């Protein structure tokens, strides 16, 4: 769904480039081994370390109305 | 297959270029037209970012989409 | 091709066959040898040559002889004659085995060591062109899910074969344990699936390859047609290949010839042009217009799939049948990837072909036709094949390859040899240490892991007597324990303030950073 | 705040793998809603399916952030 | 200076100079803290008086700012303060050490021999004022973890020391031999209330009204 590309600067120089590919899956069964995932992170990219920041959006609360919403401000 | 890749990749710097040049000047313009089908928006803080949906390490980033069609007249 | 005539190493210097007006210009690291020669008793107007360099030996597809020696190439194994043209062939259990792909159609397995033709079997009943090949790529590869079993990717002109149960071992065995009965019955449970390309190729499939990338087997097709490029995969719920993915015939027409090192598609396109690919999504990595290349080969001294990944972009030298002005000359260059520095250059006949090597050949091969000297002979009539094999005993040009791909152990040998530094191997090796250093974390089962690996590091400073790069990797080595760290810090320290008692005190940076680290080392144990 | 998360499920969930600087990343990511805005994925049409006691049927989007590292000379 | 007998004046001018890299490898450079750090230590002796400990106190950030304290006799130092019955700046110097087993040693030869109470006190009182604050809890943190590795609970147990040694339980997750102690050698309604704190800590809270016996026994299967 959508292609990136971020250059890889260091000292302000550009000594690369990373092409972001990024899918997008509409399964109802969602599973996958976090050591699968480091281990794909290390051989693509064929670095040594591997950290995982977790980040998770936990939507309290929404404005309601009795129609459909169209204005911006919620 | 030169001109149409080498040349082409220049306009689209230059553009880009010319892009951040305007916003660090303090004005925000419309996505301008790189092509017929094709617009180039270089979102900041300050306007909406689709991409901190999947990414919320992209503030300053340009989003290429496709121009917006109107409905055809008779 | 008959007169067959093997040569050794000392035989180089002695004599050679070649066509004139040839011009090297590069340096002299590079030594041409002339290993087989094979004459024939009539010269081939324009002879379509092939050669593979696998590690169960060595093939030589004439017209029709075919000449099978063993890697060295300095025995006869096998020389077979058909009155069919052979297209592709493919050697399997240890050499033992030859699989004649015919241009009828006709798949010969023929036991090398006995010369007898085992079995026959015509998969395909339809001869398309008697010029122009039916089958266009052999693939033989070790199945991980059966012991003693192959798998087998034969691409054809309309789609490609999977032919699995292969079960050659268990064959040999019954040839050595004399029970041919069983012998044939196992040839009788190969089983053979064809999937058709007819959907998706439709002017015929151009080349194919093989690997085993992220728990799956992308086998990629490059043809001409509808779809430039058929990215096949294994179906674990099915039995059959099915498509991942697909790039159309826009930009690329298709690929004539692939090479798979490592996460790197390396496709020849139909215009003769090299570009640089990422296995994973098939994306533009790097493209090479500028050399009209007709034909590349990749070799390397392969120690393990894995020692490309941890030493940069040096890997491999390209060896490139670039078409120069001559419509009579080719050119063999050496690039380094991928500047593409001439690190060679040699003009070799209009015949003349890459052997196909795998990655597991330390050595370069080129089938070259060299035409008698005589005039009524024309230069494009090939009368001897002479195999060349590229050399570069002279050092700093295999140790590019020594010291890329994590061979150490040759590579201290190598530098003893010559008489070259050896502390520099000790330095890529400490930084290679330190690497697995950083293989490691906090954890109660990984503790001796790290621990051995201190040790070899140990030893390795010790054995490096540049004081200012044992500081630098000090500084920059990456710990998992505040104890080790602290340690070794003093240890660089107590290293630094025993050289400087006899040099009045020299100021350095190793000295600098190292009192800064330590003023670091008491702030993140009280911090964090 | 702690009552308030754990009585409801995150809206998108995102685990992010990097090395080193976050240029190079591998994100995988589960939200309930769509996370595209140009793309909208196929959800079963309720129109003469499940209009009874049962509860409707929920596709969750899964996607994944991968990359390809080009090393510039 | 130090000929005249400037000791206050030469550690302002080594303070002064403490920031450049060339001055940092004078050969007096350390000789002139060793003896700036001691001579007001030597001199002064119990009773102390403000100005003694202010001494003392300055004396210790001589030993911070000094960015080639390693290569000081630290534990020189630490038996001067411990002629000056200061157990809590004795530690602060010995753990300064850029050598860790040495530095492990002295420190478990060290808080065997003074009462943990009372350096803790100490450093309550003093440490926590002026430029020390940051390095008094770090030295309360090793006093405790030393504490809680040495089944040393009994000694703050009845001061007020034992509920602060509960909550760096909490921080260090060292509570598997508190607990336990708590529970055998001790009443189980501290060790379930302790317990409970941990639980509602790591976001993992045990539901109210429970027995003791079953909080332990839940922290127990919540081990393994």
């Amino acid at each position: 769904c959508w292609l990136g590309a971020e250059l890889i600067t260091t000292n302000n120089s550009i000594t690369g480039i990373v092409l972001y590919v990024v899918s997008c899956k509409a399964d109802k069964n969602y599973s996958v081994n976090l050591e699968n995932l480091k281990n794909l992170h290390k051989k693509r990219h064929h670095l040594s370390t591997v950290t995982s920041k977790g980040f998770a959006q936990y939507e309290l609360f929404k404005s309601s109305a009795l129609d459909d919403t169209i204005t911006a401000s919620q | 297959m030169w001109e149409r890749l080498n040349c082409a990749a220049e306009d689209f710097y230059s553009r880009l270029l010319q892009k951040f040049n305007e916003e660090k000047k303090g004005i925000r313009k419309d996505p301008f037209l790189y092509e017929a089908d094709v617009q180039v928006q270089l979102i900041s803080k300050g306007q909406p970012n689709p991409l901190k949906n999947i990414l919320n390490e992209n503030d300053i980033v340009f989003i290429v989409e496709k121009v917006p069609l109107e409905k055809e007249e008779t | 091709w008959n007169d067959i005539e093997l040569l050794t190493n000392d035989d180089t210097g002695s004599g050679y066959l070649s066509v004139g007006s040839r011009k090297e210009h590069g340096t002299a690291l590079y030594q041409v040898d002339l290993l087989v020669k094979i004459s024939s008793e009539k010269a081939s107007l324009n002879p379509k040559i092939q050669a593979c360099s696998l590690s169960d030996g060595f093939i030589i597809v004439a017209d029709q002889s075919v000449i099978l020696l063993d890697s060295i190439c300095r025995s006869l194994q096998l020389h077979l004659v058909f009155d069919t043209e052979v297209d592709v062939v493919g050697l399997c259990q240890e050499g033992k085995f030859l699989l004649v792909g015919e241009r009828s159609g006709n798949l010969h397995l023929i036991h090398v060591t006995s010369k007898q033709t085992l079995l026959t079997n015509a998969f395909v009943q339809k001869a398309n062109d008697e010029n122009r090949r039916t089958y266009q790529n052999l693939v033989i590869e070790k199945d991980g899910s059966n012991e003693g079993t192959y798998y087998m990717l034969l691409l054809t002109y309309s789609g490609f074969f999977c032919i699995t149960n292969l079960q050659l071992l268990k064959i040999q065995q019954a040839i050595e344990n004399v029970d041919f009965s069983t012998a044939k019955k196992l040839q009788g449970q190969i089983k053979s699936s064809f999937i058709s390309t007819e959907n998706y190729h439709t002017l015929g499939c151009l080349s194919l390859v093989a690997g085993d990338l992220a728990s799956e087997v992308p086998v990629i097709i490059g043809g001409t047609g509808n779809c430039a490029f058929s990215k096949w995969e294994p179906d674990s719920s099915k039995k059959g290949m099915t498509v991942k993915n697909l790039i159309d015939a826009e930009i690329i027409k298709g690929a004539k010839k692939f090479q798979l090192i490592d996460n790197l598609l390396f496709v020849l396109d139909t215009d003769n042009v090299l570009s640089l690919w990422d296995i994973y999504t098939l994306t533009p990595v790097w493209n090479w217009p500028s050399l009209h290349v007709e034909e590349f080969l990749l070799t390397t001294e392969a120690d393990s799939p894995s020692s490309v990944t941890w030493q940069g972009i040096t890997n491999l030298k390209l060896i490139a049948l670039t078409a120069s002005a001559n419509k009579k000359m080719k050119n063999l260059m050496v690039y380094s990837l991928p500047t593409m520095e001439i690190l060679y250059s040699l003009e070799v006949s209009s015949v003349s072909s890459l052997v196909q090597t795998g990655i597991s050949t330390d050595t370069i091969y080129l089938l070259e036709g060299v035409c008698k000297n005589d005039p009524k002979l024309s230069e494009d009539s090939v009368s001897v094949l002479v195999l060349r094999c590229l050399t570069e005993a002279l050092p700093e040009n295999r140790l590019s390859r020594l010291l890329h791909k994590h061979r150490f152990a040759e590579a201290e040998s190598f530098a003893i040899q010559f008489g070259l530094d050896v502390e520099l191997v000790y330095k890529v090796k400490s930084n290679h240490i330190l690497e697995k250093l950083a293989l490691s974390s906090v954890d109660a089962s990984e503790q001796t892991e790290w621990q051995q690996l201190v040790d070899d590091a140990k030893e390795n400073l010790h054995k490096i007597q540049d004081d200012e790069f044992v500081v630098n990797y000090c500084l920059k080595a990456q710990w998992i324990t505040y104890e080790t760290t602290q340690e070794m810090l003093n240890y660089a320290k107590t290293r630094l303030l025993k050289k400087e008692d006899k040099t009045a005190l020299i100021y350095s940076d190793g000295l600098k950073e190292v009192l800064r680290a330590h003023a670091k080392l008491t702030t993140f144990y009280g911090a964090f | 705040v702690k009552n308030l998360y754990q009585s409801e499920k995150p809206q998108k969930w995102r685990v992010e793998i990097y090395s080193g600087q976050k240029k190079i990343k591998t994100v995988w990511q589960l939200s309930d809603s769509s996370p595209i805005d140009h793309l909208n994925f196929h959800k079963p049409d309720f129109s003469e399916l499940t209009l009874n006691g049962s509860l409707e049927e929920r596709i969750f989007f899964t996607n994944m952030v991968t990359c390809s590292q080009v090393h510039f000379k | 200076l130090l000929g005249f007998n400037m000791i206050p004046y030469l550690r302002k001018v080594l303070k002064a100079i403490s920031s450049i890299h060339s001055l940092w490898q004078v050969p007096y450079f350390s000789k002139a803290w060793q003896r700036v750090i001691q001579i007001p230590l030597l001199s002064a002796s119990c009773p102390l008086s403000p100005d003694q400990l202010s001494d003392c106190s300055e004396s210790l950030i001589a030993v911070l700012e000094c960015p080639v304290s390693g290569d000081l006799d630290l534990i020189g130092v630490a038996r001067q303060y411990i002629q000056l019955e200061l157990p809590a700046f004795a530690l602060a110097c010995l753990m300064l050490m850029p050598h860790s087993e040495k530095r492990h040693q002295q420190i478990k030869n060290f808080l065997g021999s003074c009462d943990p109470q009372v350096i803790l006190k100490q450093l309550e009182e003093h440490m926590n004022t002026g430029q020390l604050a940051g390095f008094s809890h770090q030295i309360r943190s090793l006093i405790l973890n030393n504490i809680i590795n040495k089944k040393e609970f009994g000694i703050l147990a009845k001061t007020k020391y034992f509920q602060m040694l509960k909550m760096h339980a909490m921080n260090t997750n060292n509570i598997t031999e508190l607990v336990n102690y708590l529970a055998n050698d001790l009443s189980l309604d501290e060790a379930s209330v302790l317990i409970t704190e941990y639980s509602k800590h790591c976001g993992k809270p045990v539901p109210p009204d429970t027995a003791p016996c079953e909080i332990l026994k839940m922290f127990l299967s919540g081990l393994s």
